């Protein structure tokens, strides 16, 4: 079985490369975030052009949702973090302590907590109330691509230039697991499996590898794309059959079957790398969004 | 414009 994404919506808007989309958790927004220093929501379902959101000095990398949907928080070279009020655009709290750009970011399933990466090789995990600093992890030797919290939020997943994965305890800080392969290419991306067993992560030798977490060993291994450059997101997608999705530096999406490890579609259409895809929470949706070339988001669907 | 795009 096969999925049968088709292009739907093509979102124009931003005036530099997108960085990340992704979508709210109640299905009904799109959020980017983009090298033009803005954040714009978009709708989810029929792609239609919402509101902007500014207020950062410098380009984004990164932007996340709250689990309410109520919420944003932005990564940006300006060396903060921003936690938005999306109904009413407004900068809630600008997260300072990293000493170089903020590179990746995440509220826990709780959204009491956002967890950040940055250029300064460290993990920081913050209070989303106080907008303080709770804790500074000296995670990494390189800059932090990616870090995400668990189903409970009880860990830290995190990864490096440095060619690690690591997994934290987010109440005492401590280093449970350290994640690598045969070779040291950059980890590029990394994230939790929606059961919270499975770390899927990215490195930049082309290859995405789904990890079991607890026995500490790569289980499957995804290759076909092209990815030795961009730290490109990777999703799991849960609505139809499960795939895993990726954006890739040939400027397409791929889409391979979770358990047996083919490819079963390719999306064309951007004219540049796509960095970011985004799988929508409850229908047959994939969202992509590619570099300074091409500047737009698209809107994928299927009839699984 | 920003290190994610800059690669």
């Amino acid at each position: 079985v096969k999925p049968n994404y088709a292009l739907k919506f093509t979102l124009a808007g931003h005036t530099k490369a997108v960085s990340s989309v992704k979508f709210s958790p109640n299905g009904e927004w799109l959020a980017s975030s983009s090298a033009d220093k803005l954040i714009k929501i978009w709708g989810a379902y029929d792609g239609k052009f919402e509101k902007t959101i500014s207020g950062h000095k410098l380009g984004i990398s990164d932007v996340a949702w709250s689990s309410d949907s109520n919420l944003l928080v932005s990564a940006s070279d300006d060396k903060t973090l921003k936690i938005w009020d999306v109904s009413s655009g407004k900068c809630l709290k600008t997260l300072k302590g990293h000493s170089n750009y903020v590179f990746c970011c995440n509220f826990n399933p709780q959204s009491n907590l956002i967890v950040s990466g940055s250029f300064d090789e460290s993990v920081r995990i913050w209070d989303v109330k106080t907008g303080k600093c709770l804790k500074t992890l000296p995670a990494h030797s390189d800059p932090v691509s990616a870090v995400h919290f668990n189903r409970d939020g009880s860990l830290i997943v995190s990864s490096s230039y440095d060619g690690l994965c690591r997994i934290w305890d987010t109440a005492s800080g401590q280093c449970l697991k350290t994640l690598i392969d045969d070779d040291n290419p950059p980890v590029s991306f990394v994230k939790f499996s929606p059961n919270g067993k499975y770390i899927l992560a990215a490195t930049l030798d082309n290859t995405l590898k789904l990890w079991d977490y607890s026995k500490g060993k790569c289980l499957k291994t995804y290759t076909g794309h092209k990815n030795e450059k961009y730290c490109i997101f990777a999703n799991f997608s849960v609505t139809g059959g499960k795939w895993i999705v990726s954006g890739s530096e040939d400027n397409l999406v791929y889409i391979w079957n979770l358990q047996t490890k083919e490819i079963v579609q390719k999306l064309q259409g951007h004219t540049d790398v796509v960095i970011s895809t985004a799988c929508h929470p409850t229908e047959n949706i994939i969202a992509s969004a590619a570099l300074e070339n091409d500047k737009t988001i698209k809107l994928w669907k299927s009839d699984c | 414009g920003c290190a994610r795009s800059e690669g």
